RNA sequence: CUAAAACUAUGUGCCGAAGCUGCGGAUGUAUACUUUGUAUACGUGGUAGGGGAGCGUUCUGUAAGCCGAUGAAGGUGUGUU
RNA sequence: GGGGAGUGAAAUAGAUCCUGAAACCGCAUGCAUACAAGCAGUGGGAGCACCUUUGUGGUGUGACUGCGUACCUUUUGUAUA
């Protein structure tokens, strides 16, 4: 049985994510909160909450014990975009794209 | 029924060493990439290596004809602007005689990854030893 | 046994309990049929070869039906000239088990 | 300037395999018993047995 | 009546695209690369049946070569004295029994010698 | 590659195409007898272009019919003609 | 933002809310892949993995190998740079 999180909506990039997300796949649940607390990583903030989340639902919704836990799933996907103008010179104008994920952390024995 | 192909773990390679004394280069060469290729098996398929092993020894002692010894140019370049490089059948054959073989039977076999692995199973010597004595070599007469 | 038989334009080894494909043949699904003329027939060391028949030598087979091969589509077309063209084809083929070789 | 034709997608991620990160030195200061970065003062101000703005 | 394309235009772009599975890339994604490729894919057949038959016979003439050459003969003297002999067996049984059977192909290189002397 | 694996002359074999033969199948035209069914024979590479025969799509009648919550259309796989 | 609880026939019907295709982007499993040169297929063909039967079966992958310079248009003529 795993216990799952989301999150919905980061406000950054699914490529940026992916590197933190790499870093704690199937490691024990004290060695990923170790490794994200001491990262100078933006996304690190993000997937620690995520990662709180899923251990504070196996704990209360379905009472398990948490030395025995892992991270066996985590996936980042992308979210919606939203679209914005650059004024560039000679009147030329670029359209920016401010990205978007969702977090996914799956947490088991 | 069909034809079918030889089993690669079924193959078996045998061990033959072949006197190089006094010996035409390119008649020797034929039959020498004529048995690292198997086509004298009646398994013989052309992806599959079923041939077998050669050694030549007297490396040193094997002939050409006509004026080719001073008038026969091996060349190489070293991918360098002028790097155009040449010698002769006689001053590379007292100096590096392996080589001739390896370039007179290398140019007779298939080229992609079973023409060089082929060419693996044969072994040039320069004199009268060789070291695979363990492998119990027939004596070939070519 | 090791017999060697002819049968739609082609040759074929055979040996007893065999089951093989040839093409169509006008026999019925559950007849028997005899091949008569029999090119070799080796029993182990012992070994005739017709010229262009062996004499006295007899295969019989069953044939157990008929039936079609999986489709192949045939394509044509040209480059730069506008044709194309298409098709579709299943060959047909009986399916015999050989019961006896004589000898 | 630019490209003559687009990249695939395996092109791509063979450029990013190199692209990983790594973790950082922790250690356990079992004079306080905490996880603390190797050679840093604690997010308390302990280091080495003495303590900045007690 | 007003006809929209859009199921038959779906189901053939999906036909085209489910005969390119295994193939790179674009190659198995994209409509437009992946139907030059079922196009290409199907000459290639229509040539190649035709030269396996080529291959096949030139393997059988190799491996009747190898068989010959054992028995002290060469292919072309082996082929002409057993069509002097009036045996017709072909070259994909002659193959066989020179891959499988020595004995009886003895047997032929020895009926061959026979009807050349 | 040198009494050739070159050249000239002669001979015996063999290899070699989607050519020809064998086996199985489809189709055009014309003929012969049933009177619409098969044989026989010749044919069946194609751009521009001419001729012939079809598949599928939306809508009207047939249709106040027939199928459908014991699951329609649509989407996604598999098998088969 | 989510996880339980609860409503409801249905909650991957939860408000960006019927159905939910493709391009594009992930995570997981199987096989292949770090001595080998090119329109990426096609004809062969070993091995491995999983289903199944007592297989001359099915599914996935594809070591090694013969052949092989995209499509449209316009041209006497195009892999055409
Ligand atoms: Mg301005
Ligand atoms: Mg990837
Ligand atoms: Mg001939
Ligand atoms: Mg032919
Ligand atoms: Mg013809
Ligand atoms: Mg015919
Ligand atoms: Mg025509
Ligand atoms: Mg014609
Ligand atoms: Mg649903
Ligand atoms: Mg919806
Ligand atoms: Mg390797
Ligand atoms: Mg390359
Ligand atoms: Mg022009
Ligand atoms: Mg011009
Ligand atoms: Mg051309
Ligand atoms: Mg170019």
């Amino acid at each position: 049985m795993e216990v799952t999180a989301k999150l919905r909506g980061a406000a950054i990039s699914a490529q940026k994510a992916r590197l933190v997300a790499d870093l704690i796949r199937g490691k024990s649940v004290a060695h990923a909160l170790n490794i994200l607390n001491f990262s100078n990583k933006k996304a690190a903030v993000l997937v620690k909450k995520a990662l709180e989340s899923a251990i504070a639902n196996a704990e209360h919704n379905n009472s398990l014990d948490v030395d025995d836990l892992k991270v066996s799933t985590i996936y980042v996907d992308e979210g919606m975009s939203l679209k914005r103008i650059m004024p560039r010179a000679k009147g030329r104008a670029d359209r920016i794209t401010k990205r978007t994920c969702h977090i996914t952390v799956k947490v088991g024995v | 029924m069909k034809t079918l192909s030889a089993k690669p773990a079924e193959v078996q390679h045998d061990w033959f060493v072949v006197d190089a004394t006094g010996k035409t280069l390119g008649r020797l060469a034929t039959e020498i990439a004529r048995r690292l290729r198997g086509k004298h098996k009646t398994s013989y398929t052309p992806h599959v290596d079923a041939g077998d092993y050669i050694i030549v020894i007297n490396a040193e002692q094997v002939q050409v004809t006509g004026n080719k010894a001073l008038d026969k140019k091996y060349y190489r370049h070293t991918e360098f602007p002028g790097g155009l490089k040449e010698t002769n059948f006689e001053k590379l054959v007292a100096h590096k005689p392996e080589e001739i073989f390896e370039r007179a039977v290398k140019g007779m076999l298939p080229k992609g990854p079973l023409g060089y692995a082929m060419i693996k199973k044969m072994k040039v010597y320069a004199g009268s030893e060789h070291p695979h004595a363990a492998q119990q070599p027939q004596v070939l007469d070519i | 046994m090791y017999a060697v038989i002819q049968s739609g334009g082609k040759q074929h080894r055979v040996v007893e309990g065999e089951t093989l494909k040839v093409e169509l043949l006008k026999a019925e699904s559950g007849a028997t049929i005899t091949f008569d003329d029999v090119l070799m027939v080796v029993n182990g060391d012992n070994i005739q070869i017709g010229a262009p028949v062996v004499a006295g030598a007899k295969v019989t087979a069953e044939v157990i039906g008929h039936g079609r091969h999986d489709k192949i589509r045939i394509i044509k077309m040209r480059r730069r000239k506008h044709y194309r063209k298409q098709q579709g084809h299943r060959q047909w083929f009986t399916e015999l088990k050989i019961t006896g070789i004589s000898g | 300037a630019v490209q003559q034709n687009r990249k695939s997608r395996s092109r791509r991620d063979m450029r990013r395999s190199h692209d990983a990160l790594t973790e950082n030195a922790l250690t356990v200061d079992q004079a306080t018993g905490e996880t603390h970065r190797r050679h840093h003062v604690t997010k308390d101000g302990f280091y080495r047995g003495r303590q900045l703005f007690a | 009546a007003r006809v929209k394309r859009g199921v038959v235009a779906h189901r053939r772009h999906k036909k085209i695209l489910a005969r390119a599975k295994g193939y790179y890339g674009a190659r198995s994604r994209v409509y437009r690369v992946a139907f030059q490729a079922v196009i290409k894919a199907g000459q290639y057949a229509y040539r190649d049946r035709r030269q396996k038959k080529r291959q096949f016979r030139a393997l059988w003439i190799a491996r009747i070569n190898a068989g010959a050459r054992q028995n002290g003969l060469s292919y072309s003297r082996m082929i002409d004295g057993l069509k002097k002999a009036q045996v017709i067996i072909d070259r994909r049984v002659l193959a066989d029994i020179a891959m499988h059977d020595a004995v009886a192909f003895a047997a032929l290189a020895e009926k061959a010698k026979g009807a050349l002397a």
